[PDB]
């Protein structure tokens, strides 16, 4: 046995884009090892670390705008900026494996194709669904992939290893609503303030007193949407840090008795939300009594996930609703998966199987899509599927009929 | 001498908590075949999951197990009527 | 009993369904699901350098040639390392009744 | 080597679930109410409740005495002992007749005897953790425990055995890297000695190097050991150990085999019971079939109807073949069956009668079968005419010779020409009478 | 309790690699021999369908060996019908022929996942048409070209039985699905009763 | 007999609506 058919590796230097953060790196890899904010610090300064340094303006802009990348320009930049810093190989040396959403344009699919065969002139190229990878990272042909990205929800299905582009469901509900909401409420319950990059020093504070601290007297940075920007970071810090999701229909008789939680703002400010901090993640599920939009028509994650299985073919459901892929940054919350299960459980018709994939003890849900497109490129027989620079050059450039 | 007992009893356990064996041995059970018997003696081969082999013809029918979660298969015989 | 019978057929073969269990993909156990391959089937196993029961597992080919041994949790993950007493010839007859004695010997 | 033996196709009773005989019998054929009565007596050897009592297999000869002994003796099984003896065996010119009767009786005699053992072995790894002083006196340094590494194959288990052992570690070459077989409740160390995997094939020495253990370090080895009582008495009848018995000129001599009754019975019998009632052995009273009993003297007779008074005496299976005759040793006193009257009355007599001319044929053929050559009818019908006209036992052994003339003429079964060219070359001691 | 059946991976599981240890014991094992070199060559796949290479990591001493997973690439067996086979024998009034060169290449790319087509079809160019619709149209259009070129009867009728059913099924309410429950306990009930009665007897 | 006539009835009469039923009455699937 010498394993002449096991895999090969070839590259692929896989690089999922995403709303809220961009993640890249070689494929074969388990682990994506370049992970930084998406949003560049447009005057373009695109790092964990140069996107924190005070300058002149530093307006920070997301080239991604409902998952699909508009500012061609910042995206090149972003592109380069990774390649050359992260990963130093020089673009004409590797082939890349790039991720799309389910609800790519046409025109939009040419334009990233020719900006990846024109200016860069990478060997080869490859351009995968989100949920497909998504897919195959579970090691899953047929599923649900339920994104849950920072600007949507999308309950999308998959038919051996084909994305089913009208069962998609594009809910508004994100991250995007969580941070707004937890924005609202902390405005309404204190001022939200600005993380360390204005704070100079802090001190110590009693639970529920007003802190003191000391201001730099560094730029003003009159850009208000990078201000915006600082003020969401904290935001989705608080979010992945003490709020939880309900586990029942959320009646104000049990969150009342529930033990305490504490949290610091940047400038020490003590403060408890034991009461109120799973008021926030309500709307994902049931989206009926929202204080921001009392008299809207949303559904939530359940509905979308029934509404997605529905909207399909009945002889693909079976291995719908059994094959559930939750995915995205939103689910690693405390009790997301949990209160997901119970509410697919009690409105999925009974006797279909219905089975969650336990994949939430880890973080990688979130690299899911990445993991997916490494181990897609490190398959053997798909090495005749990448998109050569042959295949762009000889006029026809038609991802299409391709992919 | 109690109390060491108990601290040592826990330390030991600490260390059964990490990882019990890593190793495969390679030397041998890299290259050797394992088979069992059952209760009534009868003899089995134990499959490893191998990637995917090349056909070499048009054998390996689709199955489309997808599709299998409701059907089992088709009977010979039927209502063999209009 | 309505427009939904069976009475309609041609030259050709119809497959069956299975009722009051609902199957699943070939990786379920035929038990709770469904057709279950044995390529994804955990069994009892003995090393061969080792004498102790890791308990169950299945071999499989990883990247590069090389194969390795997976394994999985149940029934506390100690009562197989006191089945080598069962293999190599309550805690005793439950050895026996888990099990029937399929475990891989080499 | 299969070896068949002159009569091996018997293999029991074959009684059937009611007790009663049939023909089929499991190779024996015939013989109802005897092979009934040897029914009755299994089960009574079975229940293991009664002691000396003896049963005398009567019959004239040819009626398969032996054969249905050996029947009686392979339905009760290997597992309780079966000790044939014949009555000219008990003549000996070193041990007295009653002695070697006695001696038989007690090899009939069986006894299991369990012996459970926890012992721990592996290979060493020997530490000893420092200890404050003795805290009832003074200060220094001592040992309050010490542990050893046994390692198995299956894996490492330290002991913290008590540390009054350290003198046996350092008696025996216990070093680390050593096989050792330590004992629960003695404790004393035996080196098995250096395992195997150490065992440099430049290295020249043997019985020093040893397997590593295979299983758990903890071992309760449970062996059971099956004596007859007469095995426990030579055990201890001679010396072991020392004593100058290395002596050849003086002591070569061993067949010492007088025996007497104090050591045979009293301390054996009370260790025996001991065993039984504590639970590590367990007492298993077997058969002795004596044939030719007519062949004993009177001397042998009245120790007999003695012995088999005693509670300790097993069952006893006598198989007498002569008729009214003079016991052996008396002058001139003629008994039944060649036994005097006096232990007849204590044995119960089975009558065999004579085989029937069918039955006579039935043996042939099975005989035939056992042997694994075919016979025609004719020549089987040939062969049971001249076992009626002669001797049974006649015509069995005509189907080897016949077999051979047979497969050296080139034919396979055995052809009436075949037997009636033998029975000419062979013939039996009716027709050799006429000198 | 029985044997454990999954894909993956369960939750407190671990796999043991092969051994590299006890390098004094098998120093010498390993020191007599050496590694055949290693190169990151060009490798040239006959499946690309084109002139590209890429790179892949073999031995210097197989240069050759194109590729193995080459013969992987199994082509469904689509019939390609020209237009005059589609004038003669797959006229259709519903259908046209632009429609059924739209059909068969989406066949052709899906590998006849007529799910997948109707997925992507492309209803504005064309009238909606169901899975089943586009299964029946092939069907009969591969028998008709093997019968010309000289395989099971289709029945849309029966697709039509099987899907309307099974999705009023799956549409079973909360409230009817549990009375179909209890009058499937209740006919189980009955059976039990027939079968105590014809013991009885 | 006094019950379980009735009771027979009514299943009998609430067994099939119009075919839909979840114990039996499955459209067998067609092969390819
Ligand atoms: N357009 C997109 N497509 C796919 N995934 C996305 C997209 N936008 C954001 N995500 C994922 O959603 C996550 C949002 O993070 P967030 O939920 O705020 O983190 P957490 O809740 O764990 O603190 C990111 O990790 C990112 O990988
Ligand atoms: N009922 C029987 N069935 C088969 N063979 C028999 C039978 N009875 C006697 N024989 C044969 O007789 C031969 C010897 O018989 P045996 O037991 O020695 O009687 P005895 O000791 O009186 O001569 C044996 O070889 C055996 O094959």
């Amino acid at each position: 046995s010498g394993g002449v058919y096991g895999g090969d590796e070839v590259g692929a230097l896989v690089f999922d884009i995403g709303s809220y953060t961009v993640r890249a790196g070689y494929a074969g890899e388990d682990c994506p090892k370049v992970d930084f904010p998406t949003a560049i610090g447009m005057v373009y300064y695109i790092d964990t670390n140069a996107l924190r340094v005070p300058r002149e303006n530093m307006e920070a802009i997301s080239p991604l705008k409902n998952g699909m990348v508009e500012d061609w320009d910042s995206f090149q930049a972003i592109l380069d900026h990774t390649y050359k810093m992260h990963v130093k190989s020089e673009a004409s040396l590797h082939p890349v494996l790039m991720s799309e959403a389910p609800w790519n344009t046409r025109a939009k699919r040419e334009k990233l194709t020719e900006l990846m065969f024109e200016h860069y002139n990478i060997p080869a190229f490859f351009l995968c669904k989100t949920a497909v990878l998504t897919a195959f990272a579970n090691g899953r042909s047929t599923g649900l992939i339920l994104d849950s990205g920072a600007t949507h929800t999308t309950a999308i299905p998959v038919h051996d290893g084909y994305v089913l582009q009208q069962g998609i469901v594009k809910s508004p509900l994100a991250g995007d609503f969580i941070t707004m909401q937890c924005r609202e409420l902390f405005q309404e319950m204190n001022i939200e303030l600005v993380p360390p990059y204005m704070i100079a020093s802090k001190e110590a504070v009693r639970e529920g007193s007003p802190a003191n601290w000391k201001r730099k007297e560094k730029l003003p940075q009159v850009t208000r949407s990078w201000h915006n920007y600082m003020c969401n970071c904290v935001i989705q810090d608080f979010q992945a840090s003490v709020l939880q999701v309900s586990d029942s229909t959320y009646d104000e008789q049990v969150a009342a008795q529930m033990p305490t939680v504490h949290y610091e703002f940047p400038n020490g400010y003590n403060c408890d939300f034991g009461a109120e901090r799973l008021k926030i993640p309500e709307g994902l599920f049931d989206p009926s009594n929202v204080k921001g939009l009392s008299g809207n028509t949303m559904l939530g994650v359940s509905h979308v996930v029934t509404t997605s299985v529905g909207m399909c073919d009945i002889d693909i459901r079976p291995g719908l609703y059994g094959s559930v892929i939750v995915a995205g940054g939103n689910t690693l919350i405390q009790s997301f998966t949990d209160r997901l299960n119970r509410e697919l459980s009690q409105k999925t018709p009974p006797s279909m199987r219905l089975k969650l994939i336990a994949n939430n003890t880890t973080v990688e849900r979130r690299f899911s899509s990445w993991i997916g497109g490494s181990i897609l490129a490190s398959l053997g027989t798909f090495q005749q599927m990448w998109i050569s620079k042959q295949e762009y050059e000889e006029g026809g450039k038609q991802c299409v009929e391709r992919k | 001498n109690l109390k060491t007992l108990q601290e040592r009893e826990a330390r030991l356990r600490l260390e059964q908590e990490e990882a019990e064996l890593l190793t495969y041995t390679r030397e041998d059970a890299y290259s050797m075949e394992y088979v069992y018997e059952d209760v009534d003696g009868q003899t089995e081969v134990m499959p490893l999951w191998t990637p995917p082999t090349p056909p070499q013809d048009d054998s390996d029918i689709y199955l489309d197990s997808v599709m299998c979660l409701m059907y089992e298969a088709t009977p010979i015989p039927e209502a063999k009527l209009p | 009993d309505g427009p939904f019978a069976f009475r309609r057929k041609a030259g050709c073969q119809y497959y069956a369904p299975h009722l009051d269990q609902t199957g699943n993909w070939p990786w379920t156990s035929p038990k709770d699901g469904g057709l279950g391959d044995v390529r994804y089937r955990y069994c009892l196993t003995t090393l061969t350098v080792p004498q102790r029961c890791i308990g169950f597992a299945r071999r499989r080919v990883g990247r590069g040639g090389r194969v390795l041994l997976d394994r999985a949790h149940s029934d506390y993950d100690s009562v197989f390392h006191h089945l080598d007493l069962e293999m190599l010839s309550s805690k005793d007859l439950s050895q026996i009744l888990v099990n029937i004695k399929s475990c891989r010997w080499r | 080597t299969q070896r068949i033996a002159s009569h091996s196709h018997v293999k029991g009773l074959g009684l059937d679930e009611s007790g009663l005989a049939k023909q089929a019998a499991s190779g024996l054929v015939g013989q109802e109410n005897a092979r009934e009565a040897c029914g009755v007596i299994v089960e009574l050897i079975k229940s293991k409740k009664m002691a000396g009592r003896a049963v005398l297999l009567a019959g004239p000869p040819g009626t398969g005495k032996t054969a249905l002994a050996l029947a009686i003796a392979q339905e009760l099984g290997s597992k309780v002992p079966f000790c044939p003896m014949v009555g000219s065996e008990v003549y000996s010119t070193e041990i007295k007749k009653t002695e070697v009767l006695m001696e038989n009786f007690r090899r009939a005699i069986g006894l299991r005897i369990k012996e459970t053992k926890e012992v721990y072995e592996g290979e060493v790894t020997e530490l000893t953790p420092c200890e404050t002083e003795n805290p009832m006196g003074g200060y220094g340094k001592t040992i309050s425990h010490v542990i050893i590494g046994l390692k198995t194959a299956k894996g490492t288990k330290q002991l913290k055995l008590d540390p009054s052992i350290f003198e046996s570690l350092q008696k025996e070459r216990v070093e680390a890297g050593d096989v050792i077989y330590i004992e629960a409740n003695s404790g004393a160390v035996k080196r098995q000695g250096r395992c195997d995997t150490y065992a440099t094939e430049f290295d020249l020495e043997a019985e020093e190097y040893v397997p590593l253990p295979k299983g758990d370090v903890h071992k309760k080895k449970e062996i059971i050991q099956d004596v007859t009582l007469h095995d426990l008495d030579v055990a201890n009848a001679r010396p072991q150990g020392g004593q100058d018995i290395l002596s050849m000129m003086g002591q070569l001599m061993k067949p010492k085999k007088t025996e007497i009754t104090d050591k045979l019975r009293g301390e054996i019998n009370k260790v025996v019971n001991k065993y039984i009632d504590q639970g590590i052995a367990e007492l298993v009273p077997g058969v002795l079939f004596v044939d030719e009993v007519h062949m004993l003297d009177i001397e042998c007779f009245t120790y007999l109807h003695r012995a088999l008074e005693s509670s300790i005496a097993p069952i006893v299976i006598f198989a007498s073949n002569r008729g009214n005759c003079v016991i052996r040793g008396t002058e001139d006193i003629t008994s039944p069956h060649g036994i005097p009257l006096d232990l007849l009355d204590r044995v119960m007599i089975i009558r065999t009668m004579l085989y029937t001319p069918q039955e006579m044929k039935q043996i042939i053929k099975i005989r035939a079968q056992t042997e694994g050559i075919n016979i025609s009818e004719e020549a089987l019908n040939h062969l049971g005419e001249i076992g009626t006209k002669t001797t049974l036992r006649y015509s069995v052994q005509l189907l080897t010779p016949a077999n051979l003339l047979a497969k050296i003429n080139g034919k396979d079964s055995i052809e009436k020409e075949h037997v009636e060219e033998i029975s000419e070359l062979f013939y039996d001691a009716k027709s050799s009478a006429k000198i | 309790y029985a044997l454990l059946y999954s894909d993956k991976k369960d939750a407190p599981p671990l796999l043991p690699s092969d051994t590299g240890q006890g390098y004094r014991t098998v120093k010498a094992k390993l020191g007599s021999k050496k590694v055949r070199p290693w190169k990151w060559m060009p490798f040239t796949n006959p499946a690309r369908k084109d002139g590209a290479m890429f790179f892949h990591w073999r031995r210097a001493a197989e240069e050759g060996k194109d590729y193995p997973f080459a013969r992987f690439n199994k082509t469904v067996q689509v019939p390609v019908y020209s237009e005059q086979e589609y004038q003669l024998y797959l006229h259709d009034d519903a259908w046209t022929k632009a429609e059924t060169d739209h059909l068969f290449d989406l066949s052709r790319r899906f590998d006849l996942r007529f799910v997948v087509i109707h997925d992507r079809y492309d209803h504005q160019q064309f009238k909606k048409r169901s899975v089943e619709d586009l299964k029946e149209r092939y069907y009969h259009i591969c028998a008709k070209l093997a019968n010309v070129r000289a395989r099971r009867k289709e029945q849309l009728e029966r697709l039509y039985n099987r899907t309307p059913e099974q999705v009023a099924e799956e549409e079973y309410l909360l409230q009817e699905l549990r009375k179909i429950e209890a009058r499937k306990k209740e006919r189980e009930k009955r059976s039990q009763d027939l079968q105590k009665l014809i013991t009885a007897a | 007999q006094i019950t379980l006539e009735n009771q027979v009835h009514q299943r009998i009469a609430e067994l099939r609506k119009a075919g839909l039923w979840s114990q039996r009455r499955l459209p067998k699937l067609q092969e390819a």
